[PDB]
């Protein structure tokens, strides 16, 4: 019942890449830029995938757990 | 009496921490993977398609790039990979790749005639043409700058000043010419020792030409170097020269500022509307994730490198 | 639109003595870069016109040393140092700041 | 040398149309702007039309607006003027003149007129 | 009494430092600003997520222990 | 009978399935309070520049004559948009590296390296200007000397200094740019001038730039400035034919450590603390704060959130 | 069996450090590079340690639960 | 009747979020902490070990480093901390740290004679020696460059060009010399005002010597500067000089590109065959983590700044 | 021109106090340091006090420490010396002297004394 | 504190020949700059003093070309090339390195 | 290996008139830098040889102005402007581009 | 001056060995490369071997390959030739020669031979 919105609100802010140009005698800064962008993308994709997996595990734990208690609230009163 | 699950017979797969593939009843996707594959509008303002030109060639007015003499307001700039026209005369533009940072924050330009071409009664502005910049099979030159050559075997000194009086900034371009030998220098200009000096409230510069021997690029053996600066509303700019001077005639006025970008793509133009853009298509979805291209413009869903993201909301 | 006034309509001055003519506009013909857009032309009796001065001061190729113009803003003047017998004709004032170009009534010079 | 010749005049009654031409030889015709000027008999000079070097933009006065047309044609060095809806006050002499400097890329670029033609006569009668 | 387990696990972080650039090096100022903002945005997410997970693990703890104290006297 | 140890008192915490649950013994970690003054740090008092920039103190400004001798310090406070700076228009080459290397120096002793009375064949008096006035009268900087001709002459200059100390130094000099030829032939005499500076790691030659510029602060000329660091057992040499602003004082590095250059506008107040944000101060023990992302000393970590409470309770 | 491999491939991508050299008058970019590398290393070590701790807790809980369910499959089979 | 755990006896400790040190039946380690501790081969191709030279000294031909004249294919370059030989004559090499970035992507070189030492009939290439670069107790100089001095009290102007005709790139080096006073300049060369001009399709450069007074380094009181460039497989390079010229003789041809790295270490060489390398040893393990050194080369496990990492797969 | 005058001498008995003055006219007075010097009758010269240009730091000798004072009081071009606890050996003549170069910002600057005064006599008797 | 010794106490001369004086100190009056902080003064009978020499050898503005000084460390010397009848007075030696400035005993020059 | 052929084997032409000899190789003796690796030697009767020319054209220190050479690729030529009575001997053509250096058969000059 | 002298064996029978020497004095000997050259009695000139300046690399012809050796032996200013398995056709005269420019670091440097020796005779008989 409306659980999806709890995902986008956490990931409101992320890294947005921008374009930069360097000439052929300043290659030591181009490597900096490329490495920083790739690293940030890797961190964010790891975080997103791990969040999705954990949420799925908890969600499938939810339904397999409740059925027992709705069973036993109409079970043990009977004699 | 029976207690149990609300089973179903659908088909869809999800992932969990210790089971690789699991069947579910209801599922919802988050990762968009489709695009329209064409260049579109953005909130109702058309972009600028440079087609077969470069930024420097547009700002200096190539003879073969005369479609962009007057340009309306835009939202983003599209540039092809490996332009063909560019700078016909071999050389370079000083402090390049930093002017492009000044752009992407300007959404509209206005052009002003600062020094008329008819204001040089003691020089020659007609025969300064070269065969490396042809126009319909005949030699020509740029349209926003003037190349000055001696007249009546003389070249007097130049003292020129311009006083800004508007309420917005400006952008001015000028340049220098490097020769090949002494005879050419004394045939185009007359003095053998030349210099250029430019000064304003925050800039001080002096330059001298270099004469040497180089190889051939586009059939020529000379060079040209160009510069730029931004002038404040109440400041002034001064010029002093004795030769090898490429005078400025037009200047660009900044009238609107905002958010923009410079793209690199080869997709054709199409007549449609959208509200997000990528260098390979457009997006018209509400899901918060995509994996098309990390460079975007407008409000866009977030980016990841994965190719499957479905969270289960079902049973079993 | 911009009306151009030009007085007087006749000048019977000859020979040797100098001369002067005036041209007036209803707006300021001054650009933002400090130059005036005002020209002078001349039509001898029975032929096509011939340009004299481009801007407010700059002469042309062929005009003698005698002619010279000066002025700014709204009042302009043309001065002839010495007059000869070959300077009879009509003179005109023209503006070039607005899209529609406008001439003026003109002025005749006659030997008296 | 540099010279310009025009021909195509005659007598035309009210209504109908007409065409005049100026031909040039002596300079590159595809690098300059051209103008038209009309002088009524007994009156002064006035201005009619203006075109660019290639032919994109055009401008007309408020007394011949929407009723006249101006066009170029390279490879033959000719200029044309087409007059529709002829009234009776258009009886005058027509001139063609060029700019003094090449490649004007603005409406009012500060250059003046340097070379003038001889002229042709157009009359309305009967 | 497990609060101390949070500070020590977050003992290290990113410390910002001040740098100055002039008018003709604006492409390195953007790099510095973006890197600092990104490192600030990464670390807050971790803290919030850890707090939420620890809250869930704490609340479902006491809701479970009371049962396993109930049965050890119930099955007698 | 078994059950939960129920209680009372109100406080709310955040979870992953519910948003505003109610708890009993919650504990907070974020700190959102600050005193709002500039304070001391473990005893050593900061250096407060009221209306004076960093370049205006290291060169010496006539209206900044109270920082001539300064004791030890911990951090440097500089107001935003100063109002004294360099009275004579110009620039200091590589200013941001100097504003980066002063962040690890905690003391400066001042040394006279070339006395002002050692110029018998020049003039060190009439070199003033109306841009830097002292009590309504023209004046110049106090750590550099402007040399003009005497008796219509300007002999060449050769000068050396040999470091005989156990710590480094820091030397400043400059050059003057004119505006026409008559001024150059009046203040100096030779029309073509140069400046040479050479040490074991540096090599430099410069020439003036005579041109036409606009008006800044009343004058129409410019002056530049440079700097270097001399190591022990090394020498620095000079050579000039004109347009020279000679050095007279120099700074000696005697202590190194941790420091920062803040920008703020709060007022000083006598107190003591052990952390400092640029808009206040912190005295607490919780391991998180929210005020500003630049600090000095040991201070809790930074986040952008508004609430952070982990529960230890029931219900 | 075969739980460890699920973690090895999940951290298949990381940040690889590269060597760069700067002269005596470019200290600012050297500081930039050093701080970026240190920050990336700190992020990655935090992620690895947290993952290991959570996995250990989940494994112990699973091993504690499965035996109870095995007891359940036999508790109600007789009297 | 018996249901319960499969208990045993052992000793091993793992961590948990709410516990701190718990016992397990059996647990598997993941962190590696051992290294052999010697520099030795990688994938069968030997490295290049510079014993006491530097990158500049090998590329310029220091007389003490005469065993690196011809060098075979390598994998990575090893260089000691604080070299000893380096540049015998005091000076500097322009853009040194950008040259070390172009390396670590080159795996083989080849030397070419571009201008022979016999091609100078009216100069002198003999007494251009100094006491700051000795060879077996006698003055000497570099081997890849030539220092030119006047002959018969003259120094004619130099005009020389080289045209590339191979299918690979090149790398060339030249330099300038700074004197101490006018008498030395008029004693070595003759013309008191000198210059150097170098030109190609992209480069354009002009320099003049600086004559001043400076301190003593290695017993001398002058300086020498050096430059470098790349020539494309079809361009040409031009030279022009009037004095203070260090002409080039040899040049390097790029013949193989790939992955490489420059290291700083002091571990002695040995013989092995492995697939990873760190500056203080080598790794021969299949575990996915290590904590030796963050800079590596080859296919190596990940890095973490930790001491213990054990995943529990047991009971109790 | 440049000159300095002094006045304020007389006869004073032990235990009392006395004030001396030194006025200047010429060079700008707010950019130079100043000194005081004594000379006992029959003996040599001695040094007493020194003040800066603005007036912040001050220095005194050891046979004078903590007993005399010096002040500038600009805008009237004067200098002062307040003498307390007058003993018998302090009978001498007093002189003013300025530095030779402007704006000394150190204790021992290296500059010397260029312009001297004339002298006033002070005696202790009865 | 630093004591300053000066010899001889008296010195009779006659016009025509040079003369020399000496002044000694118990400390090294040499700064790190390479300059000596020592001065020379003079007081003619019944007048105010008059400065002669700056740091070591730099002359004043008014002194003739006959007076010169040279020394280093702890020994200093003045030299008068030729002696006239105007050069009669008392010469004092002064230090300026430490804050308490100290003079010396002095020396008289009496004609004979 | 590279066979060097040199013709003819006898030149009886003296004195005064010019002379010319030629030696040709089987491969191209042109480097990648525009220079030819070809040398000329000489041995007078009963003594050790003596060098004449290093590269294609550059001469030695001691040879007269008369001797000069020119050629490229495969054909080379030595030319003597005038012949004296002391220019008797045997002339050899040698190559130096490959690792094994090779000479030729030589050519004798005799008086007639 | 610069001179090179050589002294060696006179006569040898087939199958044996022999040693020749060449001593130089007048210039620096540890900076130049050296050569060996033969001349049969009635035939032309041929090439044998060369060594570098320090003495690492060596090259031999194909008709003397494997049987001959060369050596430098600095600090005595000499050079040596050792002939093994002498044949009958090796009767000739031997010459020493040196390069024209110092420090050759390539197989084919471009430098030529400048200074020559006088010569020694070696014969195989009986």
């Amino acid at each position: 019942t409306n659980k999806v919105n709890s995902i986008i609100d956490k990931m409101n802010t992320q890294f947005e890449a921008v374009g930069r140009e360097f000439n052929n005698l300043e290659r030591r800064i181009e490597n900096l830029n490329k490495k920083m962008e790739d690293g940030f993308l890797d961190v964010w994709t790891y975080n997103a995938e791990l969040l999705v997996l954990m949420e799925n595990e908890r969600t499938l734990d939810f339904h397999d757990s409740n059925v027992k208690n709705l069973y036993d609230k109409v079970r043990l009163q009977l004699r | 009496i029976c207690i149990g699950y609300h089973a179903n017979n659908s088909t869809e797969q999800v992932d969990t921490i210790m089971e690789k593939n699991v069947t579910v009843t209801h599922a919802q996707d988050i990762l968009e993977k489709t695009h329209n594959g064409k260049l579109c509008d953005l909130n109702g303002v058309k972009p600028l398609i440079l087609k077969d030109c470069s930024v420097a060639g547009w700002l200096l007015g190539n003879p073969m790039c005369d479609e962009f003499i007057r340009v309306p307001e835009w939202s983003y700039i599209v540039e092809r990979a490996n332009p063909a026209n560019d700078l016909c005369f071999p050389g370079s533009l000083n402090d390049y790749e930093e002017l492009k940072h000044m752009l992407s924050r300007i959404n509209h330009f206005e052009k002003i005639q600062i020094i008329p071409k008819s204001s040089w009664p003691n020089h020659e502005t007609s025969l300064g043409v070269s065969a490396a910049c042809p126009y319909q099979g005949a030699p020509s030159f740029f349209r926003n700058v003037v190349w000055l050559i001696k007249k009546n075997d003389a070249y007097p000194t130049i003292k020129i000043s311009y006083n800004n009086t508007n309420r917005e900034d400006l952008l001015i371009l000028w340049g220098i010419h490097h020769s090949n030998n002494a005879e050419e220098q004394t045939n185009l200009y007359k003095n053998p020792i030349t210099y250029i000096s430019v000064g304003t409230s925050t800039l001080n510069q002096r330059l001298a030409p270099k004469i040497a021997t180089r190889s051939q690029v586009n059939g020529q053996r000379g060079r040209m170097d160009f510069f730029w600066t931004i002038l404040k509303p109440d400041d002034a700019i001064h010029f002093e020269s004795n030769g090898n001077f490429i005078a400025p005639e037009y200047a660009y006025k900044i009238v609107k500022k905002g958010d923009s970008t410079i793209m690199k793509s080869g997709v054709e133009y199409g007549h449609c509307n959208t509200k997000c853009q990528t260098p390979v298509g457009a997006i018209n979805s509400s899901m918060p994730f995509h994996n098309i291209h990390p460079l975007t413009i407008g409000e866009c869903p977030k980016y990841v490198k994965s190719n499957k993201l479905v969270l289960a909301t079902g049973l079993r | 639109d911009t009306v151009m006034t030009q007085s007087p309509l006749s000048l019977p001055v000859t020979p040797g003595e100098p001369a002067s003519i005036s041209c007036r506009s209803s707006q300021s013909l001054l650009h933002s870069n400090g130059y005036n857009y005002l020209e002078w032309y001349l039509q001898k009796p029975g032929q096509s016109p011939q340009l004299l001065i481009y801007l407010g001061s700059i002469r042309a190729s062929g005009v003698p040393d005698r002619l010279s113009g000066s002025g700014s803003g709204t009042d302009f003047t043309l001065k002839i140092s010495r007059v000869e017998a070959e300077d009879v004709g009509v003179y005109y004032c023209m503006q070039g700041l607005e899209t529609p170009f406008t001439f003026g009534p003109g002025t005749k010079v006659e030997i008296k | 040398q540099v010279q310009l010749v025009e021909s195509g005049g005659g007598v035309v009654q009210p209504g109908r149309s007409l065409r005049v031409s100026c031909a040039a030889s002596g300079f590159i015709f595809s690098n300059y702007g051209m103008h038209w000027v009309r002088q009524a008999p007994g009156k002064g000079l006035e201005w009619v039309a203006l075109t660019w070097y290639d032919g994109r933009n055009k401008y007309y006065a408020d007394s011949v607006k929407g009723r006249f047309t101006i066009s170029r044609d390279n490879s033959k060095n000719t200029l044309y003027l087409q007059m529709n809806s002829l009234r009776a006050e258009d009886t005058a002499v027509y001139y063609c003149a060029r700019d003094g400097f090449p490649n004007c890329i603005s409406a009012t670029c500060g250059y003046a007129m340097d070379v003038w033609g001889q002229g042709t006569t157009v009359t309305v009668s009967s």
